[PDB]
């Protein structure tokens, strides 16, 4: 009953719907697969480049501020907890 | 007296203009430029009460012109990131406080 | 120059006299211009 | 700039090139992908292409591909092809 | 000499967009929101309403 | 940082300056417009004027091309991160 616990919520989301809805479930497995949050960054960038090929950057801290030049509709924002879930494939 | 008197708050009140840097694998004639314009810039933009939007904005546009166009720098209290960049493109540099920099070329 | 309408609303195209196979732009080098010439009309 | 796909490869839909020659040379650069990956010694891919032009077509033929690159050319009436596979341009005008 | 004509093809380039976010705040609900006080006056009152 | 370029061009033969021209035009011309296409239009155009036609320079960050071009008026060169790539057929 954990996965309903969390509730992850995307504050700000540009990317297909489909695709987003694909995001929610690899964050959810990625926090209870990964013991820290170092190795949460580290499989949600592996899980994203086999799954789409690019260059993926993902930074998730408690707090933090990030500007970024990510390919148009490549950037997912998702909040879970404490933890900020944002990937931007750079070109 | 001396680091005994010190305290985590005293030390914080104490020095807001040290520079500390944890992580360096960019040129350094390239970091001395960096370093002089994030300080500044932080400061500026500071205001009342610090932006983490505020700063990035600032710092973004001023890389972009600076060096190359696709220039990503991200700033928060604590963070986790897997980042893969270009070589000697990436420095890594936190202020006294909880202030975290990360400035890379993609 | 006359436009054909598809049936049941599809996107509108038109015939034209000009030739498709004929190489779009011609261009060649003019010693007096002393640069690349291109002329757009064939 | 309207981008086309003709016999799987993604090429300007009103061909600068012969539409014979297009199909050939087309034919030829997935042959010599599907034998020897762009990644690896892709300057020897791009070698055997150029070497393949002059043997059925007019000669001193340019060959240029790289997944990022911008080039503007003059080439003979007929003698431009450029086109995209997968990931990566391909773009020969023949002089 | 057969007659030459000159092409420009540039391969495309992936659109760079630039945003800049803070994520100082904590997690909150999407519909609530962190800066208004009243947003979150209002929902902690909810929670104690078990 | 431009650490390994090919020169093929004339030296003492009074032609010394299309290999300087070269690397000035490409500098300048890289900054101000900052595109690839237009980078390849204005070093061509200006390359045209000084020693004729038939000259044909391709500019891309990262690229693979194999091409014939006359002796002695080809030269590859890096233009701070892009790479500049400019000869003369025919």
């Amino acid at each position: 009953s954990h996965l309903d616990k969390v509730q992850p919520v995307i504050k700000n989301s540009d990317m297909s719907v489909e695709m987003q809805k694909e995001v929610e479930e690899v964050a959810k497995k990625a926090i209870d697969y990964c013991n820290t949050d170092k190795e949460i960054a580290t499989f949600i960038k592996d899980d994203f480049r086999s799954r789409y090929h690019g260059t993926w950057h993902c930074i998730v801290g408690r707090n933090f501020g990030s500007f970024v030049t990510f390919e148009r509709s490549y950037y997912i924002y998702l909040y879970v907890g404490q933890l900020a879930i944002l990937l931007f494939k750079t070109g | 007296k001396a680091v005994t008197d010190m305290d985590i708050n005293e030390l914080r009140k104490l020095m807001i203009g040290k520079a500390i840097i944890n992580s360096s694998d960019m040129q350094g004639d390239l970091l001395q430029e960096a370093q002089d314009v994030i300080q500044s810039g932080i400061e500026n933009n500071s205001a009342p009460v610090l932006n983490i939007e505020a700063a990035c904005k600032y710092i973004k546009e001023n890389l972009d012109k600076k060096f190359g166009p696709t220039w990503q720098c991200i700033i928060g209290e604590g963070y986790a990131y897997d980042v893969t960049v270009q070589n000697n493109t990436l420095l890594f540099m936190f202020y006294n406080g909880n202030l975290a920099v990360l400035i890379f070329k993609s | 120059l006359t436009a054909q309408e598809l049936n049941e609303d599809m996107p509108s195209k038109m015939l034209e006299p000009k030739n498709p196979q004929a190489p779009k732009n011609i261009t060649v080098y003019d010693y007096y211009t002393r640069k690349f010439k291109t002329d757009e009309l064939v | 700039q309207q981008y086309k796909t003709f016999m799987g490869a993604r090429v300007l839909w009103p061909p600068e090139c012969a539409d014979d020659i297009l199909e050939g040379a087309i034919r030829e650069t997935q042959d010599a992908l599907k034998k020897f990956e762009i990644a690896r010694e892709g300057q020897k891919i791009a070698e055997h292409l150029k070497k393949y032009m002059d043997d059925h077509f007019d000669p001193y033929w340019h060959v240029f591909f790289g997944k990022n690159f911008g080039c503007q050319a003059v080439h003979n009436k007929n003698r431009f092809i450029y086109f995209y596979i997968e990931k990566t341009a391909f773009l020969m005008y023949q002089t | 000499i057969a007659e030459l004509s000159e092409h420009s093809v540039n391969t495309e380039r992936v659109k760079t967009g630039d945003r800049g976010m803070s994520h100082k705040e904590g997690g909150w609900p999407g519909n609530v929101d962190p800066n208004e006080a009243q947003e979150t006056g209002r929902f902690k009152k909810r929670i104690e309403k078990s | 940082h431009a650490n390994e370029q090919i020169i093929d061009m004339p030296e003492n033969s009074e032609m010394k300056s299309m290999k300087n021209d070269a690397f000035s035009q490409a500098k300048f011309a890289v900054e101000n417009y900052k595109f690839e296409n237009k980078i390849s239009s204005h070093i061509k155009k200006f390359f045209d004027e000084k020693y004729g036609p038939n000259w044909h320079c391709v500019v891309g960050k990262h690229f693979n091309a194999y091409v014939s071009y006359d002796s002695k008026n080809f030269i590859f060169f890096y233009e701070g991160q892009l790479a500049i790539l400019l000869y003369r057929k025919g």
